[PDB]
């Protein structure tokens, strides 16, 4: 699927990644969180959160 | 002004 950042994001931790408002990002895997998504971008994987992205399947 | 994050691990 895809993925749409919507806002900056500087991650907070190791399972996390960062991204700037724009990126294109591969969503991935998916444990069915409601707030967070595991995606690529930049040569890593990581989490990011669902209110400051949108989805485009 | 972007969103509060979640907290993560539910």
């Amino acid at each position: 699927m895809e993925a749409i950042a919507k806002y900056d994001f500087k991650a907070t931790a190791d399972d996390e990644l960062s991204f700037k408002r724009g990126d294109i990002l591969k969503v991935l895997n998916e444990e069915c969180d409601q707030n967070w998504y595991k995606a690529e971008l930049n040569g890593k994987d990581g989490f990011i959160p669902k209110n400051y992205i949108e989805m485009k399947p | 002004v972007p969103p509060p994050v979640p907290p993560r691990r539910r």
